[PDB]
């Protein structure tokens, strides 16, 4: 059946604050994209220099 | 031929290294017109198995990984699924070429 | 100087008939009782695909080899099919025709039926059905035979639109192994000797049982089909059950066919000695064509009236033809009309057996039906024995039967079966 | 023959009022299938674009609510060659609701939501369903006058604020089934969920 | 008891057809979509029959016999 | 491990109770011309009856045993296991439902909201009457029930 | 005949009798359940996301 | 609480019905006796294009104005066509509805019918026909209607495939000017005052005072159609001539269909009180679906059985259902079953008008037929005034009448009409 | 629906014997129809490429 399709566990690659399934998201998502966009912003500042 | 040629074939099969990507022998064949026609003549089950094995191999070579050793394709269990189809395509191409000669 | 046709019945049931024409060109056919008669609802359209797939690879000759070797010596390979039987034919020069039989026997005896090639020519099935259904007489006769019978003769010549893409090579293998058996074949040769034909029959043909599968007896159904498709002309066939091939009343039904009119004997004529054309010509003033339809099979026959008429004039054309047949069935006909009908029938037979294709088709038909070839003079003699009373009995057989109707066109004024 | 793709993000659930606002947003984008008889004059921009370019077989927006969670998004069936284009168009529509929602658009969505809420409760079966589900979810039966009062609170500024809160720069959940290799990777779908011009 | 569609219990939407010129707020369940089907092959323009002289012989009289070939065109004769 | 328990009770709820064994219960509702329907979501289960107002008492009585006196028989369990396998095969063809289930799974990975209402096929093949009894003793209590009219 | 729960809005919509009250089809026998194989052996755990550790305990 | 329904018969024959109930949104519907009954062989499928022409340009509003103005207020325009009459229904929130009414007014009174717009719309009618014939019940019911009647009800709800690309604006204009006349229409408003409807009707329903073109007089032919499509399931509808609406025999035939089983009452039920399901479930150990079909029109009626079964076990299911109807045609029935059938019928009728759409459709059909309100209690007592001998003689009239059969699927084991 | 195109050059007639030679040239190119049986394996290169 199509209901036999189950997503495998991704917990080795998974980020730290999204590990437990019993905690809601949208509480630390802003921090995650703030980190990634800070990486992109620092890269853009360096190549602008 | 009896003692070590089969042993050297097993060692060369281990050494070539397509077994640790889960591939069979006939998955590794480079396409020509003959190989593409032989692939086109395959039934749906073997075609789908071949294409899944190929994209699994491409996934593994993306991450620079290999399969676990128990999932390596065994030398004896390696089936030559394509080569009767390829031999028939080669035979009919040779027939067409020898007719075009005369 | 066309000395005598020789005939031979082998103990496995295979027929070999050959004639020594000493012709420049040789024609060799194989006649198999493997028509559309022998399909149930599980394998509809298998015979159409087998007819188209005769030129595929065989266990002994490839399709490239078959096509290039037939075209290399200039010979012709043809397959002719009806509901009852199929026929394979090769035409060539006498010096080459021997190896031509080799190709033919591969096509009959050892087909590989590779899956990719069958998947290739299912599109050829679709194209061939479209081309053959470009004529409206095809779909009229197809719907007429579908409605007129319950099983085993309602199966179409042309594959239904759902079975295209659903026929596999296993069904073709089953059809070959169950209907291309030894005692269902007649091997006919023109321009050859008996010895070579006996040799190739001993080589290729003598391996299968012979009885095969019988069929489902062709029970009569009746009814009508009306297909509104919007053309300028309306086609309507009204038939009823009639005697089969080999019955004593098939000759009377053919005489009644040629008495009521079965074709124009003069190009751009007015069909003076056609009774149906006379009645509709004195009735109407528009383009039309009315004729008598006869179709006799192994155990059944259909006889009736075919009408092509205008859209707003179909009722008077159909009623005029039907009342003409009703007036024939009461005994209102002359003896000279029956004599001219017999002349028309025997003239049509003699000009049908003149070419090598028609001659070999008649030999193969006689060998498959009766198992004993008769000369044309015997056929004309049993034509001459038909009395007019048997023609009146045939007309009363048509009138007092359950009719089957097939119609197509603008059916605003086309009548129904109870309204006739 | 056809491919189904569903794209979603978070919605807040049953007991958060801006669901009503999100409902208005769905009423802006709406639904379409091939048998709708409007032509090239439908009010939904995505519907008119998909009719003109012959992309869709159908599309449909949804808001799905469970206890403090839910799925908010769209679902479409189309042929293979259209898929990528529609994703772009669909994401563009969301970004328009995040950035440049107007007032007549919000008024049309409000009237559509009024008609949906009233005409859904026609007959005793959906009324009884609303009663049982409302006592299980909200803890009370929300009357339709309370719904009309909450719909009247919606204007364009708070609607695009809510749509920017729930759609803009958010990671979607994408499910697909069919000939879906023209459906892009997760990176292009994720990058389409924000505008570089804001 | 009028409303002939509602006379039949389960055969209400089969006897009737309900198009929607302007689709409203509530979507219908089972939107539905045609598959991308095939196309019929193209054929040349046929021969019309506009006179009695051309129509003669067109009425069928014999059973339908089909013939295919390797290099001869396919034919049907009646 | 009881991933299709609510769906399988939703099947067996109309197949007979203690005081109305089998189709006689079914006969009763047809004897009043009423319509009986049910559904099961990821969060809610509903058993509803359309009837006439003039037969308000009897229908409530029927509803009563449907939520508290269901007779779960082994032969009915076997045949409804086969029926559930048949309609998961049927609902695999409804392709938008397949994408609905896939979207729930991939959006709610690792949580109890990823699993479908009908659950996997192995749970249909292996589920026993004791598991259904535990589910109905745990989740069919009166504080969680709303009687709506 | 009258109402089926569907339509992605979680609503009791209207549907035909052949699918509202007969949701299981008329197909006689379920055919198979084809199993899922993966490339690597994956730890597809439904409950509590397999395990959480960083060494030997 | 509302007041009672209010009627008005204008001098140009327009019926006006209104109910003031202070609904939050209002429903306005115009009911026209202009279905597919009124076509003939030349303008087939005109009602299908006229069904989809509800959003084209009129005078007073364009396609853009109609679509954007109805969607801007959130309202809905639909049209429902049966084989006898059409219904144009607009709905919307109350404070807007008058502007919605004039939109419906234009769509029902003065269509422009430009050529380029209908040339755009013909592809949409092809797509709509494909979506509609995606399921098998619709195909077999349209085939059954084409076989059962020879005129005026064999015209299908959907346009034939040859007519697509050929319906012009002149046929639509002819159909509107001959069938959309004021003596054949009913304007019904739920949630609107009577003076508003009377004002709009006096404003712009004063152009076509005649009774139009009428008197098609559908006739019964019978027969069978057998669409072989090779599916795993076999559908089969066997019907016969039954009484029209306006008779107590129509009530008897409705009691008869609810006695034999007229659809499901229980989700995943066994249909225990259905007699046909009881007989077939005693016979067959495979899934099936047997029900009673009853399509009653104003001039004729069709009553029969509709069976869905497996491909091989179709004959047992069909014969068991026919023998069950034969057994209940010979007086073998119980009065408790008839009382339960009456309860099922009146519960279905009271649940039909439970929603606003069923109530408006019922009062539109009542205003079109009689022009006066039939309260639900009078319908219930007319149901209650049916004896057992009336149901017995209704089943006897079914079994003694010539049947129309439509079958679809793998019909190898499906019987013919001579074997029932 | 579809186009008919004919291209010709001047040929000799009846009395010139090289007409027979021209016939053989036509027999190299031949004919092809959509309802043939050979498929790609016809000897005529025009028919095979067509």
């Amino acid at each position: 059946s199509h209901t036999d399709v189950k997503v495998p566990d991704f917990s080795d690659y998974r980020r730290a604050e999204v590990l437990d399934s019993t905690k809601s998201s949208k509480e630390s998502s802003e921090a995650r994209k703030g980190f990634s966009y800070l990486v992109t912003a620092t890269t853009t500042v360096g190549v602008a220099y | 031929s009896s003692k070590w040629l089969d042993g050297f074939r097993k060692w060369y099969y281990n050494a070539a290294g397509f077994n640790k990507l889960g591939l069979m022998r006939d998955d590794t064949l480079h396409e020509t017109e003959d190989v593409k026609e032989a692939i086109r003549r395959l039934p749906e089950d073997l075609y789908n198995d071949r294409m899944f094995r190929i994209k699994r191999a491409l996934d593994l070579t993306m991450r620079h990984q290999i399969l676990p050793k128990d999932q390596w394709t065994k030398y004896e269990e390696d089936k030559f699924y394509l080569e009767p189809y390829l031999k028939e395509v080669i035979r009919e191409r040779k027939e067409r070429e020898e007719w075009a000669k005369k | 100087q066309p000395q005598d046709l020789e005939f031979t019945k082998l103990p496995n049931g295979l027929v070999i008939a050959s004639l020594e024409n000493y012709a420049p060109l040789s024609r060799i056919g194989l006649f198999v009782k493997a028509g559309s008669r022998y399909e149930d609802s599980n394998n509809l359209g298998t015979s159409h695909l087998l007819r188209l797939a005769s030129s595929l690879t065989t266990k002994g000759a490839s399709s490239f080899k078959i096509t290039r070797g037939i075209e290399a010596v200039g010979g012709k390979l043809s397959v002719t099919a009806t509901r009852e039987n199929m026929a394979y034919t090769v035409e060539g020069i006498r010096s080459d025709i021997e190896i031509l039989m080799e190709f033919l026997l591969n096509v009959t005896t050892a087909p590989e039926f590779r899956r990719w090639e069958v998947a290739a020519l299912r599109s050829q099935l679709k194209i061939d059905k479209a081309v053959a259904f470009q004529n409206s007489q095809t779909r009229i006769i197809e719907n007429l035979h579908d409605v007129a019978y319950k099983n085993a003769l309602a199966n179409p010549l042309y594959c239904p639109d759902y079975r295209m893409g659903k026929i596999t090579s296993e069904e073709l293998h089953y059809f070959v192994q169950n209907h291309f058996t030894s005692a269902r074949m007649a091997l006919v040769g023109l321009g050859v000797s008996h010895s070579v034909l006996k040799q190739v029959a001993e080589q290729f043909l003598n391996m299968r049982g012979g009885l095969g599968l019988a069929g489902a007896k062709a029970k009569y159904r009746g009814g009508e089909i009306r297909e509104q498709n919007g053309d300028n002309l309306v086609h309507a066939a009204i038939v009823a059950e009639s005697a089969a091939i080999g019955n004593a009343e098939a000759n009377a039904f053919s005489v009644l066919q040629h008495l009521l009119g079965a074709g124009p004997h003069i190009k751009r004529g007015n069909n003076t000695t056609s009774l149906l054309s006379q009645s509709v010509a004195k009735g109407s003033h528009q383009p039309f064509d009315v004729s008598a339809f006869n179709a006799s099979y192994s155990d059944s026959g259909l006889f009736g009236i075919y009408t092509i008429s205008q859209a707003a004039a179909a009722g008077e054309v159909i009623n005029a033809a039907y009342n003409q047949v009703k007036a024939v069935a009461q005994g209102n006909l002359s003896s000279a009309d029956v004599q001219a009908a017999k002349n028309k029938l025997k003239a049509g037979y003699l000009m049908s057996v003149e070419t090598s294709e028609g001659f070999l088709s008649e030999i193969g038909s006689q060998a498959l039906a009766a198992g004993s070839y008769m000369p044309p003079s015997t056929v004309l003699q049993q034509i001459d024995s038909v009395a007019d009373a048997d023609v009146v009995k045939a007309a009363k057989k048509f009138v007092s039967g359950k009719k089957s109707m097939a119609a197509s066109g603008n059916l605003g004024h086309t009548p129904f079966l109870d309204e006739l | 023959p056809l491919a189904h793709v569903a794209i979603a993000v978070e919605g807040p659930g049953w007991a958060n009022p801006d669901n009503v606002t999100l409902q208005v947003a769905n009423a802006i984008i709406g639904h379409y299938d091939c048998t709708y008889g409007g032509g090239v004059h439908l009010s939904s921009p995505l519907a008119s674009v998909a009719v003109a370019n012959k992309l869709c077989q159908s599309f449909q927006t949804f808001n799905i609510s469970y206890s403090d969670t839910g799925l908010l998004g769209a679902h479409f069936v189309c042929d293979a060659m259209s898929i990528d284009d529609m994703v772009f168009f669909l994401q563009g529509q969301w970004m328009r609701l995040c950035t440049s929602a107007t007032e007549s658009e919000v008024t049309r969505g409000k009237n559509i939501l009024r008609n949906a809420l009233v005409s859904h409760l026609d007959g005793t079966t959906p009324v009884c369903e609303d009663i049982g589900r409302s006592l299980l979810t909200y803890g009370r039966r929300i009357p339709l006058a309370e719904w009309e009062s909450r719909i009247q609170e919606v204007d364009a500024q708070m609607l695009r604020d809510i749509c920017s809160k729930y759609f803009y720069d958010q990671c979607p959940a994408v499910a697909g089934y069919g000939p879906i290799e023209q459906l892009p990777d997760y990176n292009r779908i994720r990058s389409g969920m924000f505008w570089l011009r804001f | 008891m009028l409303s002939v569609a509602a006379r039949s219990g389960p055969f209400a939407p089969v006897l009737s057809a309900t198009s929607r010129g302007v689709a409203g707020a509530l979507r219908p369940l089972l939107q539905g979509a045609v598959p991308a089907a095939s196309e019929p092959p193209v054929l040349d323009v046929k021969r019309p029959f506009l006179c009695r002289e051309s129509l003669s012989g067109q009425a069928a009289a014999r059973p339908l016999v089909a013939t295919v070939g390797l290099n001869v065109p396919a034919s049907v004769r009646f | 491990k009881n991933n299709g328990a609510g769906y399988f009770l939703e099947h067996l709820a109309f197949k007979g109770t203690k005081n109305r064994p089998g189709n006689a219960l079914e006969k009763e509702v047809e004897s009043i011309g009423a319509h009986l329907n049910a559904y099961s979501t990821r969060e809610h289960t509903a058993y509803l009856i359309k009837a006439l107002s003039k037969d308000l008492p009897k229908v409530v009585e029927l509803l009563a045993d449907i939520v508290q006196n269901s007779s779960l028989e082994d032969s009915q369990i076997e045949k409804e296991r086969d029926v559930i396998l048949r309609e998961m095969q049927e609902n695999d063809a409804s392709m938008q439902n397949v994408v609905f289930d896939y979207l729930h799974a991939t959006a709610f990975q690792g949580t109890p909201l990823a699993q479908a209402v009908e659950g996997p096929s192995e749970n249909v093949r292996r589920l026993s009457r004791t598991d259904l009894t535990d589910y109905l003793n745990r989740h069919y209590k009166a504080p969680r029930m709303v009687l709506a009219a | 005949m009258y109402y089926k729960f569907s339509s992605f809005t979680q609503k009791l919509a209207g549907a035909w009798a052949s699918e509202a009250y007969t949701p299981q089809g008329l197909k006689p026998v379920s055919t198979e359940a084809p199993p899922i194989i993966f490339a690597t052996p994956t730890k597809l755990t439904s409950s509590v996301t397999a395990y959480d550790y960083s060494g030997k305990n």
